[PDB]
């Protein structure tokens, strides 16, 4: 029997599934450590590796990209978990090696690959404390090209009145996602600041792991793919909506939580996002 | 319970590992280059150490 992880229910993805919309024909690049394409609860459509010493994007020697992928798009069937957008066309864009780290040029090469291959959505459950002009230019170009770009806000927690959102989440063109738990409380590690845009579940998130396994991970890495998967549901229902419109629909229909410094606009609600008329609940 | 080591910035990676393992003997330590991009999962058992090209600590070590 399949299980629906609590976070998929919490963002109201089942409301879209019951309307008949599951992300079909929407191309989502998971820019990450690869995706284990042998997992029976995932279908990987394509991909490419930018990691010079690990040339196979369908081998995930870390586990992180495979977990992120399952939150986006674990298959709707009688096993494992269910993804937010279980019919999405899932692309493994490997830019991190086994050790969980990548050079800026590798991430940029992956973003460029995604643009060149007409991805509709990019998820980047990744980050660092400094930006670069070339990194900003790559995400800006992806957004200018029509791609919805979503990233983890970072796991730096609070630091007085200072922003702790990392890059590329901190760039205006990228939707920075923080983490809440099942009670809608901000996770203590979730980064904070005026760049924090929306929140999604990021505590004890069950998803796919390599070698046909499942497990619960924590992090803004886990929150980000709920929003990338939500973008794919929205596009499957409104295939002509632009990235601008998808982004506004998610921002404009959140459930407001606390102060925006800590919570951004609040918890995404994909049921409300995918209606024509938007307001907060 | 100590979860950040700002006093280790500028020390060798060797001294950092020794100190962190005194405070948190079960720590899973990984050494990575500073100025890279990394996964954004949160692991209470992990301490990443970010080093410069001379193998000195270049960012405050913390749990996560
Ligand atoms: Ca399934
Ligand atoms: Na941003």
């Amino acid at each position: 029997a399949q299980s629906v992880p609590y976070g998929v229910s919490q963002i109201k993805a089942p409301a879209l599934h019951s309307q008949g919309y599951t992300g079909s024909n929407v191309k989502v690049a998971v820019i990450d450590s690869g995706i284990d394409s042998s997992h029976p609860d995932l279908k990987v459509a394509g991909g490419a590796s930018m990691v010079p010493s690990e040339t196979n994007p369908f081998q995930d020697n870390n586990s992180h990209g495979t977990h992120v992928a399952g939150t986006v798009a674990a298959l709707n069937n009688s096993i494992g978990v269910l993804g937010v957008a279980p019919s999405a066309s899932l692309y493994a864009v490997k830019v991190l090696g086994a050790d969980g780290s990548g050079q800026y040029s590798w991430i940029i090469n992956g973003i460029e690959w995604a643009i060149a291959n007409n991805m509709d959505v990019i998820n980047m459950s990744l980050g660092g404390p400094s930006g670069s002009a070339a990194l900003k230019a790559a995400v800006d170009k992806a957004v200018a090209s029509g791609v919805v770009v979503v990233a983890a806000a970072g796991n730096e927690g609070t630091s007085g009145s200072s922003s702790t959102v990392g890059y590329p989440g901190k760039y205006p063109s990228v939707i920075a996602v923080g983490a809440v738990d099942s009670s809608n409380q901000r996770a203590s590690f979730s980064s904070v600041g005026p760049e924090l845009d929306v929140m999604a579940p990021g505590v004890s998130i069950q998803s796919t792991l390599p070698g046909n396994k499942y497990g619960a991970y924590n992090g803004t890495s886990m929150a980000s793919p709920h929003v990338a998967g939500a973008a794919a549901l929205i596009l499957s229902k409104h295939p002509n909506w632009t990235n601008t419109q998808v982004r506004s629909s998610l921002e404009n229909t959140t459930t407001k939580l606390g102060d925006s410094f800590y919570y951004g606009k609040g918890l995404i609600n994909v049921q409300a996002a995918a209606q024509h008329h938007h307001h907060h609940h | 319970m100590k979860t950040e080591w700002p006093e280790l910035v500028g020390k060798s990676v060797e001294e950092a590992k020794k100190v962190i393992l005194q405070d948190k003997p079960a720590a899973q330590i990984i050494v990575l280059p500073v100025g890279t991009i990394v996964t954004m999962e949160y692991r209470i058992d992990r301490v990443a150490l970010f080093v410069d090209r001379l193998d000195n600590i270049a960012q405050v070590p913390r749990v996560g």
